[PDB]
Formats: structure tokens, C-alpha cells, sequence
């Protein structure tokens, strides 16, 4: 007997944008 | 000014002040500062505008 | 007397993949 866990790929998606002056 | 069983009268003073507006401003934001993180010579510094 | 670090709020140039 012997039990594993596989990791599997997955992914989330993330968007960025900028504050022109930190204001 | 006058008081009888079926008859009074009464007298009112009123102060009024009127706002005259020289411009009205209708589609605003309130501005909010986040800045920056800088770090130098070892110590981490927030800096703003 | 050296010259100093420049910041312009760019995120883009910031980007570590
Ligand atoms: C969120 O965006 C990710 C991008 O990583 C989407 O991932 C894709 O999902 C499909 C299945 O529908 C896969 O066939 C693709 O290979 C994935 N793309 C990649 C890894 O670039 C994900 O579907 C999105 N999630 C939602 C809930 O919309
Ligand atoms: C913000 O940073 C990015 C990345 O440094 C700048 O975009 C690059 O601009 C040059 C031309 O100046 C191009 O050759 C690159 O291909 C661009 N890279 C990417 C990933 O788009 C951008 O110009 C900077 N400034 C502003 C105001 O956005």
C-alpha cells in the first residue's frame, strides 16, 4: 500500500494599472 | 397684540439671509493621496505629494 | 552628493515574471 498526491497546473488571472501621480 | 374670549392677534419678526451664488460646481471627486514606498540605505520610507 | 532613485507610478516597468 502506498497513497500520493500529484500536484496538477492551474492558473487565476490577475489585471494591473497605474495611479498617475498616486492620486 | 390683542387677546378677548373670541378674538386675538399676533405679530411675527423674520430675518431672512439669501445666499446670492457667483458659479455652481455639479460633477466632482474628492481627491484621495496614496504616494509611494522608497527604500534607502536600509530604511523603508513612504514619500508624498 | 550622488543622484537619487526616480519614481513615475509605471507598473508596467515593474513586472516580475
Ligand atoms: C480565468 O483565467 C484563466 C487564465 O489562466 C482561465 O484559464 C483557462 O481555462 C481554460 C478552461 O476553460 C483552459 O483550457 C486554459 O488552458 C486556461 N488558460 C490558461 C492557463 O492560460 C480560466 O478559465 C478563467 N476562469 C474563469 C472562471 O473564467
Ligand atoms: C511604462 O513602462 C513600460 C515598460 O517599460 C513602457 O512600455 C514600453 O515602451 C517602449 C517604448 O518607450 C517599448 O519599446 C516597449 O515595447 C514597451 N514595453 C511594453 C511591455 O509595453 C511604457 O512606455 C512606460 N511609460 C508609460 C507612460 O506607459
Amino acid at each position: 500500500s502506498l497513497r500520493m498526491q500529484h500536484p496538477v497546473p492551474k492558473y487565476v488571472e490577475v489585471n494591473m494599472t497605474s495611479i498617475p501621480q498616486g492620486v | 397684540t390683542h387677546s378677548s374670549p373670541t378674538a386675538t392677534a399676533w405679530e411675527i419678526g423674520l430675518y431672512y439671509e439669501l445666499v446670492i451664488p457667483k458659479h455652481i460646481y455639479l460633477n466632482n471627486w474628492n481627491v484621495v493621496n496614496i504616494g509611494h514606498l522608497v527604500k534607502s540605505a536600509g530604511q523603508l520610507t513612504h514619500v508624498t505629494i | 552628493q550622488v543622484l537619487g532613485p526616480v519614481i513615475d507610478w509605471n507598473v508596467t516597468q515593474r513586472a516580475v515574471y
